[PDB]
RNA sequence: CUGGGCUACACACGUGCUACAAUGGAUGGUACAAAGGGUCGCGAAGCCGCGAGGUGGAGCCAAUCCCAUAAAACCAUUCUCAGUUCGGAUUGUAGGCUGCAACUCGCCUACAUGAAGCCGGAAUCGCUAGUAAUCGUGGAUCAGCAUGCCACGGUGAAUACGU
């Protein structure tokens, strides 16, 4: 049970821009099998020569996710910053069950 | 009449303590108390609150409170 | 006024009522004035009063005088979620 | 017994204070005016200090007459359509006080 | 005791010359009280139903009679023969001095004392009184009560209409 | 320019204040500070009111007078483990004060009403000595309004093998 929170400046948060953000990182579910419920901070901005920015931050418990990207439209910087949170999940979880198994 | 499977229903005095209203039924309770009257009526002496010779609807309760008028009131509160 | 050197009540609101006593409810009177305490002067009077956008109006009764004439014009429009 | 049950371990000054529209300083008052010390258990008084202060207790109000006046004075202003008024009716905080937080003692769970 | 005398010495001539009866037996008098209560809540436990027994049998001085149900609707949870309520009838000496103990010290106790219902006639000359609080009538305690629970006082008369019942009544005091 | 709004409200999150009582509540007596402000300003004694407050005008352009009685602590009585003599939200009535004006939308007082709450799940924060903890005091903004902010003092711990 995961609940998001945009903030959307030089931008307007419409209910298909909320419906992208909230589907596509709702699948990171699958991962982390018990997410306990935490907020999500999405941040979305636009320049003037048409770049696209989001920041996502996810405080699980020992596990702080983050990944912020720029790329040309919205929807690619989204589904392009899937790939550096799932690393980050990934990285944390296998590290911790590998290490103490020598 | 059967017997053996009533309760004691002897005979009571009743006294109103609110203002000395003396009146006579007999009642189950014993209330452990003893008092004669009417010629003769030895009986408990059951005290009880206020019996219809007070209450509002059982006896002639004048005001026991007062009104109100409002716009008197902002006549007299104001001046 | 709150205190004993009240009541307060708006000079140019007051002074128009009390020459309506001639109409008996006969004109809606217009006014802005919210902060003036309802008198006994105004009872059966129609005051209209502005609600921030527009005048609605409001017949005084009895039950009405002390109060203010701010409190039967609701200024928020909430309509629930 | 003087309205209503009143507590019996309990104390005079104490136990009066459970019959609705009495408090701890009025208290002091009919317990003054009965000419009765405060420090006595309720299953202590006499039948000649215990008239008085039924005597001394009618003048004030009390439960029912006073249980009554307010509710009518709540029920005065949900028609008159005073701005108090929908707060009463619809549960709002009623005085000056916010409401995009903490109003759940009088909005409820 | 007494308010058989009264009633039978002074409220007699009022109503013969009130209602120009042709004969004496003509005028209406009371004819029983009957009281009852409701357990249907004791369903599951039975022993509500007993202490409201001994409650009954105390404040009257005949001991009830245990009620069975007369039907098994699944909506009450209830099978035929379950034991639900009591009744004391009053008939006689009982019954006067029951009604003046409840009409003088009884009443003047309803938290809300303004006065009994004047609609409360079922059409043919029988009042029924609906007092719900246990201790309204004084020989019971507050100690001894172990749970809040009504009753129905029931006037049977022998008058044939409701408004002659209603000047008996208020003649006795009601 | 007047009026309204920035004070909305099914709800979610962060930061704080008050509690869930006996090392405590209530009643009576009494001791001990530092740092600051005051001239269209501080405002004492006296008198009145249960109270918030009112009249009054002393002295002070201040190591001089006022704000200004510090509170926890100490000493006696009572309450006797309860949703209570704990807790105070909420609400009805009656008042005070600023301001031209207190309804939206101020602060305080008197009476009465008396709610959730009996130590808080997963998780998480601060602190190494006059520190944490706890109790009072003052100042800026200010006609009025701080549980916020910036400063002052009173009482006063536990623990640190170690990386
Ligand atoms: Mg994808
Ligand atoms: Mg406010
Ligand atoms: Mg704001
Ligand atoms: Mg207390
Ligand atoms: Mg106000
Ligand atoms: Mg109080
Ligand atoms: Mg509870
Ligand atoms: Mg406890
Ligand atoms: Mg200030």
């Amino acid at each position: 049970m995961l609940k998001y929170n945009i903030r959307g400046e030089n931008i307007e948060v419409t209910e298909p821009i909320r419906d992208y953000v909230e589907k596509k990182i709702d699948k990171l579910e699958r991962y982390f099998t018990e997410t306990p419920d935490a907020n999500v901070h999405v941040n979305l901005k636009v320049y003037s020569d048409k770049n696209a920015k989001v920041e996502v931050t996810i405080p699980l418990p020992n596990l702080v996710l983050r990944a912020e990207e720029t790329s040309g439209d919205l929807y690619a910087s989204i589904d392009l910053i899937v790939d550096k949170l799932e690393r980050q999940i990934r990285k944390h979880k296998t590290k911790v069950n590998r290490k103490f198994r020598d | 009449m059967k017997t053996g499977i009533h309760p004691e229903y002897r005979p009571v005095v009743f006294v109103d303590t609110s203002t000395d209203f003396k009146f006579l039924s007999g009642s189950t309770k014993s209330s452990s108390e003893t008092i004669k009257w009417e010629d003769g009526n030895e009986y408990p002496l059951l005290r009880v609150e206020i019996s219809s010779d007070s209450h509002p609807f059982y006896t002639g309760k004048q005001k026991h409170a007062t009104a109100d008028g409002r716009v008197d009131r902002f006549n007299k509160k104001y001046g | 006024r709150s205190l004993k050197k009240g009541p307060f009540v708006d000079d140019h609101l007051m002074k128009k009522v009390e020459a309506a006593a001639e109409s008996e409810k006969k004109q809606v009177i217009k006014t802005w004035s919210r902060r003036s305490t309802i008198f006994p002067t105004f009872v059966g009077q129609t005051i209209a009063v502005y609600d921030g956008r527009k005048h609605v109006p409001v017949y005084v009764q009895e039950d009405m005088v002390g109060h203010k004439l701010g409190e039967f014009a609701p200024t928020r429009t909430y309509r629930g979620h | 017994i003087a309205g209503v049950d009143v507590p019996r371990e309990k104390r005079i000054v104490i136990s009066l204070t459970y019959i609705y529209g009495i408090g701890k300083q009025t208290a002091k008052e009919v317990l003054a005016e009965a000419g009765v010390s405060e420090d006595t258990r309720t299953r202590d008084l006499t039948e000649e200090e215990l008239g008085k202060i039924r005597e001394i207790l009618d003048r004030i109000k009390v439960e029912g007459d006073l249980r009554r006046e307010v509710n009518l004075n709540i029920k005065r202003l949900i028609e008159i359509g005073s701005y108090r008024g929908m707060r009463h009716r619809r549960g709002l905080p009623v005085r000056g006080q916010n409401t995009k937080n903490n109003a759940r003692t009088r909005k409820g769970p | 005791n007494r308010l058989k005398d009264q009633y039978l010495k002074e409220i007699v001539p009022a109503l013969m010359s009130k209602f120009n009866y042709d004969s004496v037996m003509e005028v209406p008098k009371i004819d029983k009280i009957v009281i009852n209560t409701g357990v249907g809540d004791a369903t599951a436990n039975a022993k509500v139903l007993d202490s409201a027994v001994e409650e009954l049998a105390l404040i009257t001085g005949q001991k009830p009679v245990i009620t069975k149900a007369k039907n098994s609707i699944a909506g009450f949870r209830l099978r035929e023969g379950m034991p639900i309520g009591a009744k004391v009838t009053l008939r006689g000496e009982r019954m006067y001095d029951f009604l003046d103990k409840l009409v003088t010290v009884s009443l003047p106790r309803v938290r809300d004392f303004r006065g009994v219902s004047k609609k409360a006639f079922d059409g043919r000359g029988n009042y029924t009184l609906g007092v719900r609080e246990q201790l309204i009538f004084p020989e019971i305690d507050y100690d001894q009560v172990s749970k809040v629970r009504g009753m129905d006082v029931v006037i049977v008369t022998t008058a044939k209409s409701d408004e002659e019942s209603h000047e008996l009544l208020t003649q006795l005091g009601m």
